This record gives structure tokens, C-alpha cells and sequence, in this order.
């Protein structure tokens, strides 16, 4: 149905996302159990990690377009990422390595992320109708890999340890690289302009020097989140100043602030919603026992099923509004489940968390899939930078918010933790409901501005 | 996923016994281990437990007599039972639940040992 390089890109993307989410699903638990962080330290450190992983995505599109070429940067990104995964596996021998290893993943992701999507776009003549379907299959590829990782990585870490789990993440990247190298002939006339000139070693060294610097800067910021906070606060207020000095851009600003709220909520899945499942949900569904950390896999699951369906079925601002109402309902469902539908021992049915993740995933399908695509319809480079900066800030803010659900390591009673989760999830849901209503009210004015 | 309990037996009132719980493939380290007991004609009741990060929970009638502890090297959990009394007679089970929580009812725990008989006799030596 699709060009042959599509299937190569599909499977490179699947395996790279497998590696990434294999780490992400277990990282907060690893912080708590293996490094002895409190839940608060683990949550804010995960927020810092997630912030850097996202903010650095801005680097890989530029490097691929203008410095080394899309295909060269896929190779370099995959190599740095695999090195990062093996470095994380090694951090169990050398605990002092952990932050450097996470910086290597962040920077490696930064170089890699933007480029397979770019490559896929070049596999089709410019107005080919199959483009939309191919990109929906690409998103499904991301989420099949993520589904497998979130399902299996906690089981693997429980049965064989973290060193094995992280080495398998590295192996998944190695197998993405082997499949890419094996299919190189399929994309011989596909690439950005630098792919077809010989590689400039001047630019390659600039990219390696800058990468290593960034790896060390990431390690420092993740170790000292209290200065990551001020770095991003001052960067945010300053870039806000420089956005305000320089009206279709104002729509980009309000949509950016709405996305910030969205990412605050998305950031809870590996932290507060993860530990809520650990502490206050039954670990059995349809009669099978499961690792509650695997509950995170419900997000890609619902995406995998719902992206085709919703592909078959207003315009820009109303889809954002709809997504925000869905996310609000996810957290209100969590709060309601804990408030009214718990056992005498403080535990709630896992079907309530299935529903939380359904709502949350529909919110994702309305918002993050369809955000910067028609933020790109309203707009440049400055707003791309501000976009990534503010969404990284969103992940830091999300870690801070998750700390309101943090449980001391000495608490053992679900009736003590249930009211904490429910108070926080309910207040998140009420604030997000308010935000969705103001979005609804502004939908007509924005939709005029888009004209 | 399967726990083996050991160390039960017959003891006189005021004596002591130590139960131990070991798991097979999974690392017990990620688990809260609760000890339950079922006396003749009653339901399983929570006795004592330790979560994955050394938090402890106890039934009121065994406090000051029972101690739960964990040897994370041997991947084993222990119940030290001192000042034993006849009404402590029961089948004892260890149960394991992932994470930091020790719920009171058996339905909170997915993995179960098979049970060890503990009997405490009123026997005392002749004066
Ligand atoms: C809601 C998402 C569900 C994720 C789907 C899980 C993928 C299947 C796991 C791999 C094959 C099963 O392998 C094993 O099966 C048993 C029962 O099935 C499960 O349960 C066992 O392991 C996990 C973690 O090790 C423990 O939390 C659990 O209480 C234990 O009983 C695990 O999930 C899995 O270790
Ligand atoms: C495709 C050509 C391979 C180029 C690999 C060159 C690596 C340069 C090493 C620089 C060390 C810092
Ligand atoms: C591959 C580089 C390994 C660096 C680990 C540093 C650990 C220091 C422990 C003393
Ligand atoms: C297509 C080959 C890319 C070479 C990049 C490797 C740089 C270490
Ligand atoms: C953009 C919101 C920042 C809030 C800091 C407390």
C-alpha cells in the first residue's frame, strides 16, 4: 500500500521508541527503589529529565536539515542513544554515571527525533493522498513500540534487573540501526540537501562537541533541579518579553499556554498516576496479575486503537478545546474512583484506571498530534524555539505538581494515600475543566483570527 | 510469583518461632510482604508486614511480640514470633504485593505462599 522505505521508517521508529519508553516506564521507580530517592526527589528529577528530552528535540531538525543530513543524523542519533542506554545499564555498577547517562539519552533523542518523520515525508510526491494515512501509521508505530516497552520493561526489570532492561533498550536501538543500514538502498535518493554532498567534518565535530557539552549540562541540571527551575524561569520571562515586543502570532501564544497545561497533565502518567496505580489500585485485571507499573501501557494501547478510528472521522481551536475537556475528565474520573468507588481496604478497581487512560489518550489524539502542525499553519524559528522551551518548562512544572502526591517511604496503609491522590487529581481536573471552558469561550475569536 | 514459607512448628507458650518467606524468580525486594494467619474456623487476618522500603504494619494483638524484617541480600522476609500464646495457633501465609502498600485484606495481594502450621501449646513444666 505504501512505498518500500515507509516500512523501514516504521520499524526504525518502533524500535527507537521501544528503547526510549523501556527506560521511561521504570525510571521513577528506579529512582525510588534503586537510588533511594524519596518520591518527591524522584518526581522532580523525572520532571527535569523529561523537560530536557523535550526541549532538545529542537536540535535534531536543524542538525539534520542544515549540518549533516537527515540520514546521517538518524545514524548519529541512534548511536548516541544506544550509548546512553548501555551507559544507563552500566550505571548500576557505577551509580555516579546515572545523570551523565540520562543526559546522553536526552541529547541522543534530541538529535534523532525529528528526522525519521522528515525522511518519511520525502518518500511521497508532494501532494500524494497517502501522506495522511502513512503518518497515522507512523504515530501508531511510535505507540506500538511504546506499548511493548511499557508492558514488558517493568516485568523484565522485576525478573532480571535494571541492567538487563537497559541493555535491552540499547539492543533495540542497535537493531533499529541494523535495519536502517540494511535498508540504506531504499532511501538513496531520499534526504535533505547535506545528505548528497560529502560530510563536512568541521560540522560533524561541531555537532559532537556541542553534544558532549549538552550531555554535561543536562547531567548538571538534572542533579540540581533548583537551578534548572531558575534557568527556565528567566529564559521563559525573557523569551516572553521578546515574543511580546515583536495577530496570528497571538493565537500561537494562547495555544502555547494551552499546550503547557496539556503537558503538565501528560507528565503525570510516569509519576503520580504511576504511583497511584501502585498504591491504591488492585493489581489484577480480567483475572491476571500484572505489574502495576505496566499500567502506563494503557496510554499507547488506547492510541493504537483510537488513531485509525479517529482518522476516519471545529477545525483547529475546537479540537484543542475538545482535547482539554477529555484530559479534565481523565483526572476527574481518577478523583471520583478514589472518592466513592474504593474498597474497605483503600483499593480501587483497575477499570477506573483503564477509563482514566482512555480519556487521557483521546486528549492526546486531539492536541499533541495536531498542535505544532497548525501552529505551523499560523506562522518561525523563534516560535519553534519558544515552543520547545515552554513545553520543557511544562514538564518541569508537571514534576513539581506530581510532588503533591508524593508518599513517604514509611506509609503502608492505602487509606492514608487514597485521599492525597484524590485531592490532587480532583483539583487538577477542576482547574483543567475551567481552562477548557475559557478555551471554548475563545474558540470563535481564535477561529476568526486564523482566517 | 511463588513464595515458599518455612520455619513453622510446635512451641510452648512464651516460646519463639521464626517464619521466613522467599520467592522464586521475582526479586522480593520490589514487594510488600504481609503475613496472614487463619485459625480454625475463622478467616485469614493480616498479622504483620514490611513494604518495599522498610515501612512496617502490625495487627494490634501482636505488637510488642512479633517483628517483621527483611534481608534483601538473601531476598527473604522474616517474621520473628516471641512470647507466643495459644491463640496464635494458625496456618500462617506470606503474601506479596508490588510496591509500598500493605492492605489489610487478602484480596490486596496477588502472590501467596502455601501456609505453615504454627501451634502454641499451653504446656508448662511440672512444679
Ligand atoms: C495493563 C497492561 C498489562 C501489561 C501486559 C503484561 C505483559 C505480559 C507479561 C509477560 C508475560 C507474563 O509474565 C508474568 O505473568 C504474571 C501473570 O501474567 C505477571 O505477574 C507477576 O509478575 C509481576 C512483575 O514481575 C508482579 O507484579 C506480579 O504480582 C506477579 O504475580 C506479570 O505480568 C509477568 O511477570
Ligand atoms: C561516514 C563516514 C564516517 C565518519 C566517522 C568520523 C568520526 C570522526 C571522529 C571524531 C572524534 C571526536
Ligand atoms: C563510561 C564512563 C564511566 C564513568 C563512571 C563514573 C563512576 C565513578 C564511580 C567512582
Ligand atoms: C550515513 C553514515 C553516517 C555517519 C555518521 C557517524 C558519525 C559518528
Ligand atoms: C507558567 C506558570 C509558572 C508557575 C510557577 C509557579
Amino acid at each position: 500500500q505504501q512505498p518500500r522505505p515507509f516500512f523501514m521508517i516504521f520499524f526504525v521508529e518502533l524500535w527507537e521508541r521501544f528503547g526510549y519508553y523501556g527506560v521511561q516506564g521504570v525510571l521513577a521507580v528506579f529512582f525510588v527503589k534503586q537510588l533511594g530517592f524519596s518520591q518527591e526527589q524522584a518526581f522532580v528529577t523525572f520532571g527535569a529529565f523529561a523537560a530536557l528530552v523535550y526541549g532538545l528535540i529542537s536540535i535534531g531538525g536543524y542538525v539534520g536539515d542544515h549540518l549533516l543530513g537527515t540520514k546521517r543524523t538518524i545514524v548519529l542519533g541512534a548511536l548516541v542513544l544506544a550509548i546512553g542506554y548501555f551507559m544507563t545499564g552500566m550505571s548500576l555498577l557505577k551509580p555516579d554515571l546515572i545523570f551523565i547517562a540520562l543526559g546522553t539519552i536526552a541529547v541522543g533523542n534530541g538529535l534523532f527525533k525529528a528526522n525519521p518523520a522528515s525522511l518519511l515525508s520525502k518518500c511521497y510526491p508532494p501532494k500524494d493522498p497517502r501522506l495522511d494515512g502513512a503518518f497515522t501509521l507512523f504515530y501508531m508505530s511510535i505507540n506500538i513500540g511504546s506499548l511493548i516497552a511499557l508492558s514488558l520493561a517493568p516485568v523484565i526489570a522485576d525478573r532480571f534487573g535494571y541492567s538487563v532492561t537497559y541493555n535491552l533498550c540499547g539492543a533495540g536501538l542497535i537493531i533499529a540501526l541494523l535495519v536502517y543500514i540494511a535498508c540504506r538502498g531504499m532511501v538513496k535518493d531520499i534526504g535533505s540537501e547535506p545528505d548528497f554532498r560529502p560530510m563536512s567534518f568541521s560540522k560533524l565535530l561541531y555537532v559532537l562537541l556541542g553534544s558532549v557539552v549538552m550531555i554535561f549540562v543536562c547531567a548538571w541540571l538534572m542533579h540540581n533541579v533548583e537551578v534548572a527551575n531558575l534557568v527556565l524561569i528567566v529564559l521563559s520571562i525573557v523569551v516572553t518579553i521578546i515574543f511580546f515586543r515583536q495577530n496570528k502570532m497571538f493565537v500561537a501564544f494562547v495555544l502555547m499556554l494551552e499546550a503547557v497545561v496539556f503537558y503538565i497533565l501528560y507528565a503525570q502518567m510516569p509519576t503520580s498516576l504511576n504511583f497511584f496505580a501502585i498504591n491504591n489500585v488492585h493489581h489484577e485485571i480480567l483475572g491476571f496479575s500484572i505489574n502495576p507499573v505496566s499500567f502506563q501501557a494503557l496510554n499507547p494501547f488506547w492510541v493504537v486503537l483510537a488513531s485509525p478510528i479517529l482518522a476516519g472521522i471545529l477545525s483547529m481551536p475546537m479540537k484543542f478545546t475538545l482535547g482539554m475537556f477529555m484530559c479534565s475528565l481523565g483526572f476527574l474520573t481518577a478523583a471520583a474512583a478514589g472518592m466513592w468507588f474504593a474498597d474497605a481496604q483503600g483499593l480501587t478497581s483497575p477499570w477506573f484506571i483503564v477509563l482514566v487512560y482512555l480519556f487521557q489518550s483521546l486528549g492526546e489524539l486531539f492536541i499533541s498530534a495536531l498542535g505544532l502542525a497548525m501552529i505551523a499553519a499560523l506562522v518561525m524559528g523563534f516560535i519553534l524555539g519558544m515552543w520547545f522551551l515552554t513545553q520543557a518548562a511544562a514538564f518541569l512544572l508537571g514534576g513539581y505538581v506530581a510532588t503533591f502526591t508524593a508518599v513517604p517511604d514509611n506509609i503502608t496503609d492505602p487509606l492514608e494515600t487514597l485521599p492525597v491522590y484524590t485531592n490532587v487529581f480532583g483539583k487538577i481536573g477542576l482547574v483543567t475543566l475551567g481552562v477548557a471552558v475559557v478555551m471554548l469561550l475563545m474558540v470563535p475569536w481564535l477561529k476568526r483570527m486564523i482566517a | 510469583v511463588q513464595l515458599v514459607e518455612s520455619g513453622g512448628g510446635l512451641v510452648q507458650a512464651g516460646g519463639s518461632l521464626r517464619l521466613s518467606c522467599a520467592a522464586s524468580g521475582p526479586t522480593l525486594s520490589n514487594y510488600a510482604v504481609g503475613w496472614f494467619r487463619q485459625a480454625p474456623g475463622k478467616e485469614r487476618e493480616f498479622v504483620a508486614g514490611i513494604n518495599w522500603s522498610s515501612g512496617l504494619r502490625y495487627k494490634d494483638v501482636v505488637k510488642g511480640r512479633f517483628t517483621v524484617s527483611r534481608d534483601n541480600v538473601k531476598d527473604t522476609v522474616y517474621l520473628q514470633m516471641n512470647s507466643l500464646k495459644p491463640e496464635d495457633t494458625a496456618v500462617y501465609y506470606c503474601a506479596a504485593r508490588f510496591g509500598g502498600m500493605l492492605p489489610l485484606q487478602p484480596s490486596g495481594y496477588a502472590n501467596w505462599g502455601q501456609g505453615t502450621q504454627v501451634t502454641v501449646s499451653s504446656h508448662h513444666h511440672h512444679h
